[PDB]
Parts: structure tokens; C-alpha cells; sequence
């Protein structure tokens, strides 16, 4: 052991106690429980290390002989190091920061909670749900499960982290009333903090580490994305640019992590290429942020031009602006916010010339054999299922499981939301094999959603573990379950959606990018359709109904450019938005430029007409419902006459023209809607269009 | 300042909206064919003498249209006083041109709301490319500042035979900015000095581009073999900047 790994390993099982006391195993406090865990665990496999870490669980008289007890020489430490480490583990769980059953209540909702599950992708969907007591036989199972991973774990925070993760991520912190935070995130924020006030120097302090700006907020966010990736000369390479950034991103966040001596729990997180990293406040640790900051700016405009951008800030911070005081941390974050905003309006001010089949990637050297793609720092060689993995740090893809590679090599797990539906070869579909796939007429469905206000919801987080689990949780829907809901999986969490097919096995869709708050998802118009509602309802319920996504759709000839498609779907997902929030863009309409009618429909309003009109004319997989079927004229006679109420609004004509023209079948047209002339919203017939141009898009 | 506008009233639609080195490219080319080089030498060194020309901006009616200086961007924190500060900061930020009223107070960092509705609309017909159709008495214009020998000698002349897809008028125009340290670019410049906030636009030379920041820079012009003059001139106006 070095000082440096045993606070990273210390900290991180400071609060490893918790689950113990409440499996009821040991005599009684999880502080002592945690300790008689670790001590024992030690004893069997014999690994002498475990009974070190024992030490974080617990007038200093009976612990300075506990170490005196422990040789701090077999491992290479002072006694007076172990000392700091405590006492540096100590603070950190407070500057992170009652029944023995109270579940983990949802971040996105805190009064609903989180039915006790292991994090797996692969099975069942997150749904804050009833708050269900958790059986002290449940926290026993998890705790056997705990055990045996430990045992077999390498003893280093990169392969201590993935199975912290696996079992205790749906474990309340702190058992009270509406507690937010995970117990995981809770952990390696403190594994974070602890590092950090280590390597800040600061020893023996019980307020020179809290009082003193000894910490550093390190944000990067690339900008210019939007250019970097949807702008080119396919869809293969499109995939492949996305693909690029996100590799892009882990080489300057592993370099920051390598130079600064800290580990993957110090990133409170990485996602939509926005990264942020607790550290030290030395003179070291500016001036090599400086270094690594200004190589990878001009990396970038060597390789990319000034098409991408990458604004690295960082500001200094106290251990009070972790937490509360009458929300410092939030002020600290808007502090360093507009540090980007200004760093973005300097694009390469850093740069004075300017004015005159796999499983993961190795980061190896740039100069090394078989480099596919290389970053601002290192070169990547791909991890095949039959090759060896070749660098200092692995990527390992969607697992946590470090599988088959050497004990020598840093872990780092990332999760990349990557469905698409392969061709009658190996290789992915094109633009042409998805178009052709669609239900009537043959277009691509270009879709762009984000979720609503989250900027919002992210500052009202008290502490980073708060924010580490909001990020999390947040990053994940959209990494982890997005692939599943194209599955088909969440069936009746979903439920019925606007729909105008029987949902295929091997769906015709593709995810370009999804991750952070927003995906990009191209494919079959009509699946796209679909999807568009069916991510939308999973959203609903993976958040407690409290957060909203807005959504942007598209349906193209396959032969449009890929930048003019995200041109208009952008477009179409910046109204949606600026209408209000919570709604969708399902197409394009012609309204009133009155101010009073909108393009985008809410959710609700729209799946509430498409569950209205869409059973009347509309007999599924493509057919018109039989009494229509030589009578689909009627349907253009409808958007004939909804026309002439777009061209002057008050005149009733439509009201009395619409009668003529039928007669049961719309009678929510017939009439003159006296609530809306009340409320000075739009008529019915207004909105009609919405479900009609997609059935009539459907029957061709 | 107060400025000579060139209206540009489109006789059809356009196909760019041409800021200024593209606008000097053309008029540099119309004098070419028209008054052969030595002209050409003569409306350069007039522009190295201190004449300057904007960038095309949109047409309305009775209303100019101006390119929101960058020095707010930051400042948005500054004329707020969550939701009401979070939606409108937004569409402040990516709003691109402000009302002549607006922009005179987005020189001062005082409160300003945008143009709800813009004149212009980039349609894009497909065979593809895109045109811009233009509103009823609206269209674009860019302005002159510098000696009335060389607009009425050189500019003038340039701009009714560019014309012979749009018609020319030209008025006085008046823009109360303040007197400061730093001006914001009506023109993508190409700058001597390091500006002070900036989005960068390229074309292969790299210029500022649009209501960028700079402390006392004319930007320059250069010369070329392919001899061809590329304008990158600053078209400065006094801004206050926030403490930042
Ligand atoms: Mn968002
Ligand atoms: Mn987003």
C-alpha cells in the first residue's frame, strides 16, 4: 500500500458498515459492523491489506494502539500517515453528506423510492414506485453477493468501484424520510474528497481542509459538437464520429486523472462531452491542468480546424461550498458556469498563431502497433473477444465486469447506447435500409429529443453526492435503457402509444447518440413515430412523473443530406421547447400566425387524439379501416377544409362546410368548441391535422 | 455614429445574406470590370485610410436589424432581477440580431428584448441548395462610414451596377453607442491583435466573426496570388463590457 491508494480505498468503505447493520449480521452499529466485515473478510482468501481498511468504519488513545496493533512497515506506511488518512476519511464523508428497512427515495421524485434490485441493463426498468420496507433477508443475500466480488476483487479502486456499483447503487445513504442519494455515489464522493484534501497537502485539521479553498471544481465542456459530428462531405460514419468524441473525451479526462495522481471516483461525472473532477488546489496541480488544457486545444485545431472545441475551467473551493449554509455548492457551480461561458467565447484564444465484434479500446502510447483512432494524449488500439487487451488503461464496453484482462491494468468501464438494426450482412443498416422498411410511404425518421429544465433540476442539488447521483441515474436512462425500450422491452410500464404497426423483434432503428440528457435516433418514419412515445413514457416513469422530455421529428427522403435532417429536427426541438416545454413536434403544419397556435403538441394532448381519431379511420399494420376503405377522400376533404380555419380563424365556414361533408365519424368537428373561443385556444379542428397527415403517410 | 445605410431592395431572392468580405469582393470586382485596377489600388488604400463597410444585415420596412453584440453574452446574469431567467437567457443567447433600439442598449449592458419575428427565411429547395425569401418592404443593407469623394467615387457606383437581383437607396443612419475602451465588429474581421470574446467563422482564411468584442483593433487586409484583396477590416462601435 501507498498513502495515496489507502485514502482512494478508505473512503470508499468508510460507510461499507451500513449494509451489514441492516442484514443484521454483527453485534450492533454499523461503524463497529463495518469493521468486523472487513477484519474478517481480511482473515479469509488471507489478504492482510482488508484489515487496514477496517480502521475507516470507526480522545485517539484506543486507535493509535489499533494501528500500533496493524504493522503500518509490512505494507510501507508511517504510523502518523494512517492517522491522516482517518481523520482525512473522517471529513470527507461529512463534506459528501432512521429505520433499518426505509429504501433509497428517488432523486427525481422523493417521495416515491426504489424497489431493491442490483444495476443490470439487461433486466427490468427503474420506477420509483411504493416505498416497500426492504427485508433484513434481502440486505443478507446482497451482503453473501458483496463477499464473494470482494474476495476476488484486486484490491485497487478501478476494480472496487464496479462492484460497488453492481449491488449497493439502490441503497439508501441514510435511512430517513425522502433521502436522495445512493449509497455508491455517497462512497466514491467521499473516495473523491478524501484524495482530494491528501493530495492538497493539508494534515492534521479538525478547519484548514473546510475553511480554506483547498479543492478545485474542474468542468470540461466541448462545444461545436452539433458541426464536429452533423456536418461532413453515411450513417456508419456518423456513428463512427460519435463514437470518436466520446474516446476524445475519456483521453483528456484519464490524462487529468493520470497527471493529478487521482482515480475514476474523483469524476462526478462524464457525459454528453461534459465532464466535471473534484481535486487538489496546489500550484502542481494548476499548472499541469494549464498543460493538459492548452495540448488538447491544440490537438484539437490541428486534427478538426475550429470545427471542436474543448473549454476546460476550473474553480477554487472550500469545504463549506460542498454543502449548505442558510446552497454554496450550486453558487460554486454558477460561478464556474460562467468561467465556460467566457472560456467558449475564446475559442482558441489558447492558441496565438490563430490571428496571423469488440468489447472495448487499450490506451496505449501513439506510436504503438495496431492504433485504430488516436486522442490529444494517448493512441487507442481496439479489444477484441479473441485478441488481448495492449495499455496502462482499459475502456472496457457495457460491462462492469472486468472479464479476462491483466491484473496490471486500469479498469475504466464506459456505457455507450449503441442498438441498430443489422442487415441481411454483419454490418449496420444504411439510410436507404431503414427507409425502405417503413409502413406506407418510404422515408427515414429523423428524431432529437432532450430532457426539459435539467439545468434546473442539477442546481437544486445540496452536495455532490446528490449531483453524482442525479448525473448518474440521469446519463444512464439514456446509455443503459434506450436499447432496451427499442427491444421492446417495459411492455406495460409503457403501455399504449401512438402506434401504426405490430412492434417488430429486429426493429429498423439506429441510435446515433444517446447520453447525457438527449439522444439523436434515426430509422422506418413510422417506428421513429412510435419510439418517439414510447422513450417518452419510459422517461415518465424511470423520473416520478416530475421531468419532461421535448422532442423534435422528422420524416425525409432517404436521400437527404444528413446536416439539412438535423438542421430541421433541431429546429423542430427548439419550438417544441420554446412552445412551452413537455411537448412533441410529430409534424409539419400550417396554423395561424396570431400567436395563439402552436406547431408542437403536448404529449398528453396528442396521445389523447391519436387514442380518439386514430381506431375511427385507421384498422392497423398499414390498412384503412374497412368502412373507409374508397372513402380515404373524405380524410383530404378534412384537411381541404381545416385549411380554410388556418387561413382566417374566426370565420366559422369549416364549422357548417365540415357538416355537409359527412355523419357520426368526427362529430368533435361539427360544432363550434365555445371552451376554446373562452380559453382563446385554437378549435379542434385545428389540431386534427397532427393525426391525420401520419394515417394518410401510413395508407401509401 | 451616424453612418451612410446601402439599402439593397431584392428584385428576387437572394442567395447568401453577404457580410463584408464577400461585399468588398464584389465591389472590388465591379470597379475592376467597370474602372479597370488603378481604382481598385485607390478604393483598397481609402479602406486602409480609415473607410469602412459592414456586413449585409436584414431588412424591414422602417426597421434595421444589427448583430447582437457578444459582450452580453455573459452579462445575461447581469439584466435579469428562475424560469423567467433560465427560457429568455436562453433564447438571448441564441437570438443573432437585435432591433436598432435593442442593440443601443445591448451596447450599455441595460435591459433589451429581441425581434419576435426576423423578415428572412432560408428556404431549401431540393433537385440541393436554398435561397432567402424576403418579407414585403424588407430586404438587407450594410453601411458606410468615411469620406463622401470615395462613396459617391467608388462605392456607389459599384452597387447600382452590381444591381442593373436588387435595386439601390441609401439613407443616413444614427447609432448612439457609448464611448469606450472596446468596440463590437459590424464586419467578420480578421484581427492584428487577441480580441476579447469572439466566435470564429471560416472560409481558407479565419475570421472574427460578427458583434465580436476587440480593444482598439482595425483588423487588416491581405494580399494574394491565385492580385486579389481579401477585406477584414473591422467596422468598430464603443461597447461596455461586464467585470470579467
Ligand atoms: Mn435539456
Ligand atoms: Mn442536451
Amino acid at each position: 500500500m501507498e498513502i495515496d491508494e489507502l485514502t482512494a480505498l478508505g473512503g470508499l468503505l468508510h460507510d461499507i458498515g451500513k449494509p451489514v447493520q441492516r442484514a443484521g449480521l454483527y453485534s450492533g452499529d454499523h461503524s463497529t459492523q463495518g469493521a468486523r466485515f472487513l477484519r474478517d473478510l481480511a482473515e479469509n482468501t488471507g489478504r492482510a491489506e482488508y484489515e487496514l481498511l477496517s480502521l475507516f468504519s470507526e480522545n485517539d488513545e484506543l486507535m493509535i494502539r489499533r494501528i500500533k496493533e496493524l504493522s503500518p512497515e509490512r505494507f510501507g506506511l508511517t504510523m502518523e500517515d494512517v492517522l491522516n488518512a482517518l481523520w482525512i476519511v473522517y471529513e470527507a464523508d461529512n463534506l459528501a453528506s432512521p429505520q433499518a428497512s426505509r429504501p433509497l427515495y428517488s432523486v427525481f421524485n422523493p417521495g416515491k423510492a426504489y424497489p431493491w434490485a442490483e444495476l443490470d441493463f439487461e433486466k427490468e426498468l427503474p420506477v420509483p414506485g411504493d416505498v416497500f420496507s426492504i427485508r433484513s433477508q434481502d440486505y443478507r443475500e446482497l451482503v453473501k453477493r458483496l463477499w464473494e466480488e470482494l474476495s476476488k476483487a484486486k484490491l485497487r479502486s478501478d476494480r472496487l468501484l464496479p462492484v460497488l456499483e453492481k449491488y449497493l447503487t439502490f441503497v439508501s445513504s441514510v435511512t430517513s424520510e425522502g433521502n436522495i442519494i445512493s449509497l455508491y455515489d455517497h462512497m466514491r464522493m467521499t473516495s473523491a474528497i478524501a484524495l482530494a484534501m491528501l493530495r492538497a497537502g493539508c494534515t492534521a485539521e479538525d478547519g484548514r481542509c473546510r475553511k480554506e479553498k483547498r479543492f478545485l471544481l474542474i468542468e470540461g465542456d466541448f462545444s461545436g459538437i452539433q458541426d464536429f459530428i452533423y456536418r461532413v462531405s453515411t450513417l456508419k460514419y456518423l456513428r463512427a464520429r460519435s463514437a470518436y468524441l466520446e474516446l476524445i473525451g475519456w483521453d483528456v479526462v484519464l490524462e487529468i486523472l493520470s497527471r493529478l495522481g487521482l482515480t475514476r471516483a474523483n469524476v462526478v461525472f462524464n457525459a454528453g462531452g461534459h465532464f466535471m473532477i473534484i481535486a487538489q488546489n496546489t500550484p502542481d496541480a494548476v499548472k499541469e491542468l494549464e498543460e493538459i488544457r492548452a495540448k488538447a486545444v491544440e490537438w484539437l485545431y490541428r486534427e478538426f480546424e475550429s470545427d471542436l472545441y474543448l473549454a476546460i475551467e476550473w474553480e477554487p473551493v472550500s469545504g463549506r461550498e460542498f454543502g449548505r449554509e442558510g446552497n454554496l455548492f450550486a453558487e460554486a457551480r454558477k460561478r464556474l458556469k460562467h468561467k465556460l461561458t467566457v472560456r467558449k467565447l475564446k475559442r482558441f484564444g489558447e492558441i496565438k498563431g490563430l490571428f496571423e465484434k469488440l468489447l472495448g479500446f487499450g490506451r496505449t502510447a501513439k506510436n504503438d502497433a495496431g492504433v485504430l483512432v488516436e486522442g490529444p494524449f494517448s493512441g487507442f488500439v481496439p479489444y477484441l473477444q479473441g485478441g488481448r487487451p495492449v495499455g496502462e488503461q482499459i475502456l472496457v464496453k457495457n460491462t462492469l465486469n472486468p472479464g479476462e484482462i491483466p491484473e496490471s491494468a486500469q479498469f475504466v468501464p464506459y456505457f455507450v447506447a449503441d442498438y441498430f438494426k443489422k442487415d441481411p450482412k454483419g454490418g449496420v443498416a444504411t439510410f436507404e435500409e431503414l427507409s425502405m422498411a417503413s409502413t406506407g410511404t418510404r422515408r427515414l425518421g429523423v428524431m432529437k429529443g432532450d430532457v426539459d429544465r435539467l439545468g434546473e433540476f442539477f442546481s437544486s442539488m445540496d452536495s455532490p453526492s446528490k449531483l453524482a447521483t442525479a448525473s448518474r441515474f440521469m446519463d444512464y436512462f439514456f446509455k443503459g435503457y434506450i436499447g432496451a425500450i427499442i427491444e421492446g422491452k417495459f411492455g406495460y410500464i409503457i403501455g399504449d402509444v401512438p402506434s401504426l404497426r405490430d412492434w417488430p423483434e429486429e426493429p429498423d432503428i439506429v441510435v446515433v447518440y444517446a447520453g447525457g440528457d438527449a439522444f439523436f435516433i434515426v430509422g422506418a418514419w413510422d417506428q421513429i413515430f412510435e419510439l418517439a412515445f414510447r422513450v417518452r413514457r419510459a422517461f415518465n416513469a424511470y423520473t416520478g412523473g416530475k421531468l419532461t422530455l421535448s422532442v423534435g421529428l422528422g420524416y425525409f427522403d432517404e436521400r437527404t443530406p444528413i446536416y439539412r435532417m438535423a438542421d430541421v429536427v433541431s429546429e423542430r426541438l427548439d419550438t417544441a421547447k420554446d412552445e412551452g416545454r413537455n411537448r412533441v413536434f410529430v409534424v409539419g403544419r400550417s396554423r395561424p400566425l396570431d400567436g395563439k397556435h402552436k406547431l408542437s403538441y403536448e404529449w398528453n394532448h396528442y396521445e389523447e387524439l391519436w387514442r380518439t381519431y386514430a381506431p375511427r379511420i385507421y384498422a392497423g399494420n398499414g390498412r384503412l379501416k374497412g368502412k373507409l376503405e374508397s372513402k380515404k377522400g373524405l380524410l383530404w376533404k378534412l384537411l381541404e377544409i381545416r385549411e380554410l380555419y388556418v387561413r382566417d380563424p374566426n370565420d366559422v365556414r369549416w364549422a357548417y362546410l365540415t357538416a355537409y361533408l359527412l355523419s357520426d365519424l368526427f362529430p368533435e368537428l361539427v360544432g363550434i368548441d365555445t371552451k376554446a373561443v373562452e380559453r382563446k385556444e385554437p378549435q379542434p379542428v385545428y389540431w386534427v391535422d397532427g393525426v391525420l397527415k401520419i394515417v394518410l403517410m401510413a395508407v401509401r | 455614429p451616424k453612418f451612410i445605410a446601402v439599402k439593397l431592395i431584392p428584385k428576387g431572392p437572394f442567395r447568401d445574406i453577404p457580410r463584408a468580405d464577400t461585399l468588398f469582393g464584389a465591389i472590388g470586382n465591379a470597379i475592376s470590370a467597370i474602372h479597370g485596377q488603378s481604382a481598385v489600388e485607390e478604393l483598397v488604400d481609402a479602406f486602409v485610410g480609415g473607410a469602412r463597410i459592414s456586413s449585409a444585415f436584414p431588412y424591414s420596412g422602417d426597421t434595421y436589424y444589427l448583430p447582437k453584440p457578444l459582450s452580453v453574452e455573459p452579462a445575461l446574469e447581469g439584466i435579469l432581477t428562475e424560469e423567467e431567467r433560465y427560457t429568455t437567457a436562453k433564447r438571448l443567447r441564441k437570438a443573432k440580431y437585435l432591433d436598432l433600439k435593442n442593440f443601443e442598449l445591448a451596447l450599455r449592458l441595460r435591459p433589451f428584448t429581441i425581434p419576435e419575428e426576423i423578415p428572412y427565411a432560408r428556404v431549401d429547395v431540393p433537385r440541393f441548395w436554398e435561397e432567402i425569401r424576403f418579407r414585403e418592404k424588407s430586404g438587407v443593407y450594410f453601411l458606410y462610414s468615411g469620406p463622401r469623394e470615395v462613396f459617391d467615387g467608388y462605392i456607389a457606383p459599384a452597387m447600382r451596377f452590381l444591381g442593373d437581383l436588387f435595386e439601390v437607396e441609401f439613407h443616413e443612419m444614427k447609432i448612439d453607442a457609448p464611448g469606450s475602451e472596446y468596440s463590437v465588429t459590424l464586419s467578420n474581421a480578421l484581427p492584428t491583435k487577441t480580441p476579447v470574446l469572439w466566435r470564429l467563422l471560416r472560409k481558407r482564411m479565419t475570421f472574427i466573426a460578427e458583434g465580436s468584442i476587440v480593444k482598439n483593433d482595425p483588423g487588416g487586409m491581405e494580399r494574394l496570388e491565385l492580385e486579389v484583396y481579401v477585406y477584414g477590416l473591422t467596422f468598430p462601435l464603443g461597447v461596455e463590457l461586464p467585470e470579467g
